[PDB]
């Protein structure tokens, strides 16, 4: 009854509610729709992110996975690598262009075999490494440069992380999540 | 100083590897290299969140013997 999709969706979700990764927690938005899920998403320690409780929604077609989902954080978050409307830019969300001129890879496209462990793990090196030749948020891109360029004495990139995470607050304390804050809290 | 560490691969596999407490992030690519071909500018080993920088060591990130690390390939294309 439970139709191809909802039968990897099912798999996929076991998987990542028995063995997640570690700082992120999966749960069906609806209990009874497996195509939408909640990506509760901690900043890590030893990070300008360590306290951040950060919300994403991933949600999946009808054809999964031989589709690519999306990925979108709720409450937006200022990156030079993250879309203003909360989209993330990862090559492998969205389908191969079957151009042998483009020089691209099957592992950075699409593919039935790529699954939501990748997506979260490519979204970890995506937060850790801007990208400013191809930025998805211009603006904080040449914020994020200045920020670098200046060793840290123009601090306004620093000061919105400052925000950003303080914003969450009050979203950890009504879930009553307790963020880590040290590194064997966080591999817990 | 000795231990024993674990990379996770996005293919499912486990590359188990010998290493000091005092290699860099460059010596443990080199060795993913030698095992597994990837040339070391398109690794990107994850601990705890954290993109491990080629010229630290294992020991500036506390990763400690039996810790799991997460191989990804840097991203492309912006
Ligand atoms: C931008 O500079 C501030 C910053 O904290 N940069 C970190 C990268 C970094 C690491 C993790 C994330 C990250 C990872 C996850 Cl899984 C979730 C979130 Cl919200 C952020 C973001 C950046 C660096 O590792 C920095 O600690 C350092 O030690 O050099």
């Amino acid at each position: 009854q439970m139709t191809s999709s909802q039968k990897a969706l099912m798999l996929e979700l076991k998987s990542l509610q028995e063995e997640p990764v570690e700082g992120f927690r999966i749960t069906l938005v609806d209990e009874s729709d497996l195509y939408n899920w909640e990506v509760a998403i901690f900043g890590p320690p030893n990070t300008l992110y360590e306290g951040g409780y950060f919300k994403a929604h991933i949600k999946f077609p009808i054809d999964y996975p031989y589709s690519p989902p999306t990925f979108r954080f709720l409450t937006k978050m200022w990156h030079p690598n993250i879309y203003e409307n909360g989209d993330v830019k990862i090559s492998i969300l969205h389908p191969p262009v079957d151009d042998p001129q483009s020089g691209e890879l099957p592992s950075e496209r699409w593919n039935p075999t790529q699954n939501v462990r990748t997506i979260l793990l490519s979204v970890i090196s995506l937060l850790n490494e801007p990208n400013t030749f191809s930025p998805a948020n211009v603006d904080a891109s040449v914020m994020f440069r200045k920020w670098r360029d200046s060793k840290g004495k123009d601090k306004e990139y620093a000061e919105i992380i400052r925000k950003q995470v303080s914003a969450t607050k009050a979203e950890a304390e009504k879930d009553g999540v307790k963020v880590p804050t040290t590194l064997a809290e966080y591999c817990i | 100083s000795h231990m024993q560490i674990f990379v996770k691969t996005l293919t499912g596999k486990t590359i188990t590897l010998e290493v000091e407490s005092s290699d860099t992030i460059d010596n443990v690519k080199s060795k993913i290299q030698d095992k597994e071909g990837i040339p070391p500018d398109q690794q990107r080993l994850i601990f705890a969140g954290k993109q491990l920088e080629d010229g630290r060591t294992l020991s500036d990130y506390n990763i400690q013997k039996e810790s799991t690390l997460h191989l990804v390939l840097r991203l492309r294309g912006g």
